[PDB]
RNA sequence: UUGGGCUCUGUGGGUGCUUGGCCGCUGGCCAGACCUACUUCAAAGCCACCGGGGGUACCUACCGGUUG
RNA sequence: GGAGUAUGGUCGCAAGGCUGAAAAAUUGACGGAAGGGCACCACCAGGGGUGGAGCCUGCGCGCGCGCUACACUGACAGAGCCAGCGAGUACUCCCUUGGCCGAGAGGCCCGGGUAAACUCUGUCGUGCUGAGGAAUCCCUAGUAAGCGCAAGUCAUCAGCUUGCGUUGAUUACGUCCCUGCCCUUUGUACACACCGCCCGUCGCUACUACCGAUAGAGGAAGUAGGUCUCCGUAGGUGAACCUGCGGAG
């Protein structure tokens, strides 16, 4: 029995899958291999709360709405979106009788 | 094990030992496995019901294979002969018995002729 | 396989008498142990053998551990405890009849992760042997007498525990007319024990409440539409199959929907249900002189 | 036991040490670092050797004869045949270590409990 | 087919692609021959595996001192 | 004497009744629509009980559950050929007419109340000599069902339980349409790939203002860039040398 498997993290670049291969005279990949980035557009960017403008918020689709723009409506709904995921989750006489 | 989102799916079980070697059939109706309890074993699992039906051997199993025609499969035993099935009517068409059509031997220390 | 499953039930056999020799040690080295927090003294034996204080040395953090319960025991049920969810099957006597037939397509019903079988012509070696080849958490019997059902069965594999008990007062799921009873939720009961308070209570139920699904631990107290119960008293545990609505942080419905059982539990073996040969561990003492008087549970 | 009774590393090497040596037969018990420090031994290295542990399975007589037989190859494990007699059989494979496919032991066998298949 | 047979036990080639024997080797020798001369200057360093816990008065390794 | 362990008895507290049976909530309460996964308690192909008559354990006269009977799959005569489980010095259905030998208690003897199945050969032929409604309930592979044989296991079970073997089919083996049950609409892993803000009624919270009695609790709503060399200088510790300035290469 090998181990509980234990948690690594292991860092990879913003350079390309030719960094990743080893040494050699030239790259065995053809010419659109080589711009590829060894990561993916998610990791370079994806708009989210951690990122939103100020007085906007992103969407679960990930697009820019503002508070101000938003509809009392939509507010409404995702009021009720977000709290479904997080459910998911002695005196006187005269005072007294008067 | 789901590939697309990674958490445990089946666990399949039949098996009277060690499952030895596996293959899907190349459209992907069948999996198949062969396991050292003489037994090689059809399981189709993304059919609704997710069935099995086995397959009794004269030994051990080794190795397990395809035609690109998904019809048949070819599975190669431990007293060494091939056998060679229809995957479909589960009856084995074919045999070959290659024992001395592969013994070549005497290693060092192997005091055997 | 099946040299494998000898193999490890009689290594299971063999740590325990293990166990026995060790925990007869340490005995001594508890009250060595309390003495050095303590400062209180000690007996003098204790005091003075040295391999003991050595052994100490190496071996003190088990006995602290299991204070802490940072480990559960060894036991045929910690290997898998919460990890898998255990499959249960639910098999008849050799030629069944009906009635019993629709009773035990009632506690199927009742357990979620079950099959039944129809057993028919079966050797009942070989229905263990399906067992060990399909790596089953239990089988399940049923006897009948006549129309009523009398003993279950339960066993625990790949090599565990058996009960087997009698029934009575059972009433079926089938006297009650579809109109008014209907299909029953496949839910992932809670359970609860009420009055189990020897070590061999424990035993009983941890054979049984390793039947179930895990649960899910996040919002379980809070979820959950199904509930099972075992109450014991004079050693008849009786269990009930209830189904509830929370009306209120202050009020609450139930409505029952299983078999209502007594079962009085007479044979707790370490020893599956083939073999006869095998360690009872406590079976049902009528005949003696206070086999009467005392109670276990 | 150097390190301080109430360590996590110490816990979690504890249960390592004596889980694995425990799946390599070599101890008896899963709960003692006493039985770790005075009881590994070279001597239950040995008898968990294969030769040795063809005795306790009884394969043959006399572990000295069990070592002619491996040596001239009767011996398989797994699905490969074993020539080299300190093929340690860890615990999972007591249970495998068995008899070739074209052996006069194996026929020898099944002549004396009659069922001698010529196929 | 005008003896047959088992078993044992030797020798010889084979069981890996064919360039000679020997010696102080650019030559000689296989019958061998000559046999002891000649010299400017000791050295660069490192590493180099004995099963575990344990004691350490004496020996040793090291490290720091002390008189002569 | 000390240290523990028990055991019982003593003592003090607990042991003074504005009282007379029948909430939490920034997290909560309840839906709904869509989409998936499932199930002889769903659909579909069939099969098979019970429910008709008799017997009776059981349960509450009622009620099923088991057993029996009911005819073409017939009856009689032969012939042949197959199982598996079971071994405690242990096993019996009566109870009775007579008689024997028993002074008496008995023991005798005579009377009365290792399989079915299956195959083959041949003889006769529907002949009170009638297979169970509406309902309901169960079943998908050595399974439904048939057939016997044995055991009798500290609970239950001889008005039967439980085993073992024997022969062994049809029929779906798919689909969420009906019935339902569960689960998605949060999280729990990233590449390609795709998807793209579910919906309702209220609660709780902050704020806003309103209403009306006596600063005040209430009622009622909304909002959330000069290096190197050389030279001429001034100072330093002087030959030299350093520092700084100013000029040439």
């Amino acid at each position: 029995k090998p181990k509980p498997p234990a948690p690594t993290l292991t860092v990879v670049s913003d350079v390309a899958t030719v960094a990743m291969e080893d040494a050699q005279p030239a790259t065995a990949q053809g010419v659109a291999g080589g711009e590829t980035s060894m990561i993916a557009p998610q990791e370079v960017y994806a708009p989210s709360k951690d990122t939103a403008e100020k007085g906007e918020v992103v969407t679960k689709a990930g697009i820019p709405i503002a508070k101000q723009e938003m509809s009392r409506e939509e507010k409404l709904r995702r009021r009720r979106r977000e709290k479904e995921r997080i459910r998911k989750a002695v005196q006187s006489s005269g005072a007294y009788k008067l | 094990w789901s590939v697309q989102t990674g958490q445990l799916l089946d666990r399949l079980s039949g098996h009277e030992g060690p499952v030895s070697s596996l293959a899907f059939a190349p459209d992907g109706s069948v999996l198949v496995s062969g396991s050292w309890d003489r037994t090689a074993r059809i399981w189709s699992i993304f059919s609704r019901t997710q069935t099995s039906e086995p397959l009794q051997l004269q030994s051990d199993v080794l190795d397990v294979a395809f035609r690109p025609d998904s019809k048949q499969i070819a599975i190669s035993t431990l007293d060494g002969q091939l056998t060679f099935w229809s995957v479909s009517e589960a009856q084995q068409v074919s045999g070959v018995d290659g024992r001395r059509d592969v013994s070549g031997g005497r290693r060092i220390t192997d005091r055997r002729t | 396989m099946l040299r494998k499953q000898a193999r490890q039930r009689r290594d299971y056999l063999y740590r325990r008498a293990l166990l026995l020799r060790d925990a007869e040690i340490a005995e001594k080295r508890a009250k060595l142990r309390a003495a050095l927090a303590s400062g209180k003294p000690l007996d003098p034996k204790i005091a003075n053998d040295k391999e003991l204080r050595k052994d100490f040395d190496y071996d003190v953090s088990r006995d602290i551990a299991k204070e802490q319960g940072e480990i559960d025991i060894d036991d045929e049920y910690s290997e898998l405890s919460g990890i898998v969810d255990p499959r249960v099957l639910v098999t008849t006597s050799r030629d069944p009849s009906s009635r019993l037939m629709a009773f035990s397509k009632e506690i199927r019903l009742m357990f979620p992760t079950a099959i039944r079988l129809n057993r028919g012509n079966l050797i009942l070696p070989d229905l263990v042997m399906s067992a060990q080849r399909e790596r089953l958490s239990d089988i399940i019997l049923l006897h009948e007498h006549r129309g009523t059902p009398t003993a279950i069965t339960i066993s625990h594999f790949p090599h565990g525990p058996t009960l087997m008990a009698s029934l009575h007062n059972v009433v079926l799921r089938a006297d009650i007319p579809k109109s008014i009873k209907g299909t029953v939720s496949e839910s992932y009961p809670h359970l609860i024990f009420e009055g189990f308070r020897t070590p061999l209570g424990q035993r009983v139920v941890k054979i049984l409440k390793h039947l179930f699904p895990p649960r899910d631990p996040t919002n379980n107290a809070k979820s959950g539409n199904r509930v099972i119960t075992f109450v014991n008293q004079d050693d008849c545990i009786e269990v009930r199959h209830h189904v509830y609505v929370r009306t209120n942080y202050n009020s609450v419905e139930l409505s029952e929907v299983g078999p209502r059982f007594t079962m009085r539990p007479f044979s707790i073996t370490m020893g599956t249900l083939e073999n006869k040969d095998a360690d009872v561990e406590w079976h049902l003492s009528q005949y003696t002189r206070t086999g009467r008087k005392k109670n276990y549970f | 036991s150097l390190l301080p009774p109430d360590n996590e590393v110490r816990r979690k090497h504890e249960t390592l040490l004596l889980d694995k040596l425990y799946d390599m037969g070599i101890l008896s018990t899963k709960a003692k670092l006493s039985a770790v420090e005075h009881n590994v031994t070279v001597s239950a290295f040995a008898r968990r050797r294969l030769p040795v542990v063809m005795t306790r399975l009884r394969m043959a007589e006399t572990v000295q004869a069990a070592t002619k037989l491996i040596e001239q190859g009767h011996v398989r494990v797994g699905v490969e045949e074993v020539r080299d007699p300190a093929f340690l059989v860890t615990r999972n494979m007591e249970d495998f270590v068995t008899w070739t496919v074209g052996s006069k032991i194996k026929q020898n066998i099944m002549k004396y409990r009659d069922k001698l298949d010529d196929f």
